RNA sequence: UGUAGGAGACCGAUAGCAAACAAGUACCGUGAGGGAAAGAUGAAAUAGUACUCAGGAAUGAGCAAUUAAAUAGUACCUGAAA
RNA sequence: AUACUGACGUGCAAAUCGUUCAUUUCAAUCACGUUUAGGGGCGAAAGACUAAUCGAAAAGCCUAUUAGCUGGUUAUUUUCGA
RNA sequence: ACAUCUCCCUAGUGCAGAUCUUGGUGGAAGUAGCAACUAUUCAAAUGAGAACUUUGAAGACUGAAGUGGAGAAGGGUUUCUU
RNA sequence: AAUAAUCCUAUCACCUUUUUCGUGAGCUGAGCUGUGAGCUAGGCAAUAGUUCUUUAACAACAAAAAAGAGCACAAACUGUAGACGACUUUUUUGCCUCAGGGUGCUGUAAACAUGAAAGUAAACUUUACGAUCUGUUGAGGCUUAUCCCUAGUGGUAAAGUGU
C-alpha cells in the first residue's frame, strides 16, 4: 500500500462540460482519475477539496490542484484522496 | 408538368455512394501504361501530409495580365521518409483480368513490416515470417525465372518507414508499386538490384513534375442534406425544420428515385486530385532547405513552432503546389500521370522568391526564434 | 301490487328478475336521474399445509407431510381456444 | 387575447404553454347572495348563451316510433331451375 | 351422471363474418415515451439495499405581486404520534 | 471428303509343366525377384431346381494399428474516426501523467514609491485627506482539451473470453 502526492490539471479535464455541470463533472473526473491511479473502485473524496474547488462557484475550476492519495486495506481495498494547501503549482511534479 | 425555371442538379450522381472508405491508405485505381522505349522505373510513392505554407514565385506566363510580375501562392508540404522495397509481385494477363502468379520476398524484413500483420504485437510471440525465414536460393531463382517467362506486369511490394516519424503509429503501410518501362527481364533486373535499398522521393521524382494525388478525405460523420449536397435552404415559414428535406419526387416510380439528395456520411471518401506541380524536393541534411536565390540565408523548411500537430521536419520532403485531400498527419499517395502531361505549365521550371516559415499557430510573424528574440531583447 | 301456498315438456350463471352475492349496492351524474362487475376445494378442513434446510425478506427446495387425490393449497371443480 | 397562421397538436391542456399585443378610473373589474326556465328565458345581435350539451338544454316515457333505404341474416347431399 | 336409430311429439335448435354483442388476447413494442419550472456535490447515519431517506458540510435557488404567513368556498381525519 | 455409318475396346476363372518381351524393387551396369503381357502342356472348378436390382458407382464419417510435425477478441491508450457499432492507433526504443522549454494569446498583476495628480483642511513654511496617472513592469495571467518539443517527474492495471 502507498501514499502519493500528485498534481492534477483540472482545466484539461473540465474542458468539454457546460457551466452548470463543470464542477460536479470535474469532481467525477477527480474520482475517476484517482481510481485509475490507485486501482481502486472505492475512492473516498475530501469535502474540503470539493469546497476549495467550488469556492469561486461551479462556473469555473482551479487550473491546477495538488491532491494526496492514500491506498488503504481496511478483497476490500480503497483509497482516500484529499486537498493539499499551497500558494501556486509552479514546478510541482508528482511524488511518493 | 415541367419546371417553370431550369436550374442544374445539386451534387454529382457519379460519386454515389457517399460512404466511408474501407482503408486508411490511398488506393491507386490504375497505373501508367506501356512505354517500352523508356527505361524501367517506379510509378508511385506514399508520404505524410505535414501541412501547408505559402510561397512567393516569379511568373513567366506569356501574354498574361500578370505576365512577368511575381505571385504569392499556397502550397502543401509532405514529409517523405524513404520507402523500402521488400517483395516482388508477378502478375499475368487473363480474360478475367490481372492475376498474381507468385510473390518473391527479400532475405530479411523490418519489425515495422511485421507489426502491420500483428493486431497484438505487444502480447504475442511474433512468429510471422520464420518458416519463410529462408529457402534455397535456387527456389528464389526458379520463381524469378518463372515470373519473367509468364508474367506480363511487374509490381514491387514496398513499405513505409514510420519509425522515422513523430506519429503515434508504429505499423508500416505496405504497398504495391507498378514498374513501368522496358522488357520484363530488364524490369526484373532493376527491381532485384534496387530491392533492399531505401528510396528517397528524389530517386522517384524530379522537381517541376505534375503529379496525381490519391487520398481519403477529412471526416465529418453523418450529415444533413444541406451540408451533404448544398440544396437551397427551406423558407422562413415551415411546419417543421429548416435543414429538413425538400420533396422526394414523383408517384412514378412508386419508390424513391435514387438520384434524390439524402442525409448520410460526408467526408472520409476516396478521391483523386490531378496534375499537382512539384515546386521543390527537399533534402534532409540541408539546413538551408527553406531558402531561395533571393533569400540566401540559413533556414530550415520547418515553420516557426513547426507544422500544426506534426512539428519538425526531419526527413526529406515534397513541396507541392496547391491543395491535398485528407487531414494533416495523413498518408498521401503520389502517382505519376498515366500518360505524361504536356502543357506550358507542365514544361515550365519554377523559380521561387520566398518560402514562408512563419508561424501557423496564431499570427506569429517571425521566420526564426532568433528573429523573435532579436525583436524583443532582454528578459527576466 | 303486498303476503302465503302449490307448479312447470321454463333458465342453468354472457341465461334467467337489473340483482343465485353484503345489489337497487358499488360506481357515475349539479340534480331529476343513470346503474354494474360479482356463485362452486374436499366426504371430512373438529383433515386448511406441521417440520427441516437455503434465503434480509419474499419465497424456494426437501430424506420431511395431510388427503383416495395437492400440475386438489382458499386468485382452490373441470380447465377449451386464442 | 392582436400577432408570430409561434411552441404544442397519442398535449402539461378534449383550446395548454411561450413570446408579442390590447386593457388599467370607469358604460371599470371582483366576490357573495339574488332574479328571470325550454319554442321558454336572457342576448352592446354573433342565432349568441342558458353546467365538456343547443337553428330549440338535460332527465324519463309514449317507443321495440317510423324508414320504398344501408348493413348483416347460421349443418349436409340430391332433384327441377329463372 | 349418461343414451335411445324403437316410435313420436315439442322447441329460445345448428354461425366466420353484422365498423355483430360480451369476454379474453396478440402483432404493432421493450418501441412511442417518462423534455414547463437555471444545480447539485461531498461526507456520515440508518437499513437487506440509498442519485432522488435522514444528519452535517458546501454549492445554489424562492427573492415579500414569495414554492412565506393567514383566512372564505370546497374537501373531511387528509392532521398528529406510534 | 457417310463426317463416331469410325476407331479404340471388352469375355482365353484354376493351379501346375515349358519358352519370350516391357517395367518397378532389394543387393554388389549386371544378376535375381515382384508386377504387366504372351506362348506351351495337362485335368480341374461353377451348379440353390422359372423372372421380379445384376448390391458391382461416387463421396463422407467411427474404431483399430502403422507412419508423419499459437493467434484473435477483450482491457486500458488513441482520435487522422465516430449517433452507436465500426474505423485509426499505442500498450515499456512506448504510453499516460504532470512539469519545463518552444509556439503563442492577452496587455502591463498584486505589492510598494516621505512618486505625479483637479482641488480639499489644520498646524506654527510642516502635517493630513484625493477619482486618477507614472514608475518598479512587454508586467501578471493563460497556451492541449483535437498545439509543438523533452529517454525531465511520477505512474503503466484487468487477466477475462473465442478459437
Amino acid at each position: 500500500p502507498v501514499t502519493k502526492f500528485i498534481t492534477i490539471n483540472l482545466s484539461k479535464l473540465t474542458h468539454k462540460v457546460c457551466y452548470k455541470r463543470k464542477a460536479p463533472r470535474a469532481i467525477k473526473e477527480i474520482r475517476s482519475i484517482a481510481g485509475k491511479l490507485m486501482h481502486t473502485k472505492d475512492v473516498r473524496l475530501d469535502v474540503k477539496l470539493n469546497k476549495f474547488i467550488w469556492s469561486k462557484g461551479v462556473r469555473n475550476p482551479p487550473k491546477r490542484v495538488r491532491v494526496k492519495l492514500e491506498r488503504k486495506r481496511n478483497e476490500k481495498m480503497y483509497t482516500i484522496v484529499e486537498h493539499v494547501m499551497v500558494d501556486s503549482y509552479k514546478g510541482l511534479v508528482n511524488e511518493c | 408538368s415541367h419546371r417553370k425555371f431550369e436550374r442544374p442538379r445539386h451534387g454529382s450522381l457519379g460519386f454515389l455512394p457517399r460512404k466511408r472508405c474501407k482503408r486508411l491508405r490511398g488506393k491507386i485505381r490504375s497505373f501508367p501504361k506501356d512505354d517500352k522505349e523508356k527505361p524501367p522505373h517506379f510509378t508511385a510513392f506514399m508520404g505524410y501530409k505535414a501541412g501547408m505554407t505559402h510561397i512567393v514565385r516569379e511568373v513567366d506566363k506569356p501574354g498574361s495580365k500578370l505576365h512577368k510580375k511575381e505571385i504569392v501562392e499556397a502550397c502543401t508540404i509532405i514529409e517523405c521518409a524513404p520507402m523500402v522495397v521488400v517483395g516482388i509481385v508477378g502478375y499475368r494477363e487473363t480474360p478475367k483480368g490481372l492475376r498474381i502468379l507468385s510473390t518473391v520476398w527479400a532475405n530479411h524484413v523490418s519489425d515495422e513490416f511485421r507489426r502491420r500483420y500483428y493486431k497484438n504485437w505487444y502480447k504475442s510471440e511474433k512468429k510471422a515470417f520464420t518458416k519463410s525465414l529462408n529457402v534455397p536460393e535456387a527456389t528464389k531463382n526458379c520463381l524469378l525465372k518463372r515470373i519473367e517467362k509468364y508474367c506480363t506486369v511487374l509490381r514491387a511490394i514496398c513499405h513505409t518507414q514510420p519509425s522515422k516519424t513523430p506519429l503515434r503509429m508504429k505499423k508500416a503501410h505496405i504497398m504495391e508499386v507498378q514498374i513501368n518501362g522496358g522488357s520484363m527481364k530488364e524490369k526484373l533486373e532493376f527491381v532485384k538490384e534496387m530491392l533492399e535499398k531505401n528510396l528517397p522521393v528524389s530517386t522517384v521524382f524530379n522537381p517541376n513534375e505534375m503529379i496525381d494525388v490519391i487520398s481519403v478525405t477529412k471526416g465529418h460523420g453523418t450529415k444533413g442534406v444541406v451540408s451533404r449536397y448544398g440544396v437551397k435552404r427551406l423558407p422562413r415559414k415551415t411546419h417543421r425544420g429548416l435543414r429538413k428535406v425538400a420533396c422526394i419526387g414523383a408517384w412514378h416510380p412508386a419508390r424513391v428515385q435514387f438520384q434524390i439528395p439524402r442525409h448520410g456520411q460526408k467526408g472520409y471518401f476516396h478521391r483523386t486530385e490531378r496534375n499537382k506541380k512539384i515546386y521543390r524536393i527537399g533534402l534532409k541534411t540541408d539546413k538551408n532547405s527553406a531558402s531561395t536565390d533571393a533569400d540566401i540565408t540559413e533556414k530550415k523548411i520547418t515553420p516557426m513552432g513547426g507544422f500544426p500537430h506534426y512539428g519538425v521536419v526531419n526527413e526529406d520532403f515534397l513541396l507541392l503546389k496547391g491543395c491535398v485531400a485528407g487531414t494533416k498527419k495523413r498518408p498521401i499517395t503520389l502517382r505519376k500521370n498515366i500518360v505524361p502531361q504536356v502543357s506550358r505549365d507542365a514544361l515550365a521550371q519554377v523559380s521561387l522568391k520566398f518560402i514562408d516559415t512563419s508561424s501557423k499557430i496564431g499570427h506569429g510573424r517571425f521566420q526564426t526564434s532568433e528573429e523573435k528574440v532579436k525583436y524583443y531583447g532582454p528578459l527576466k
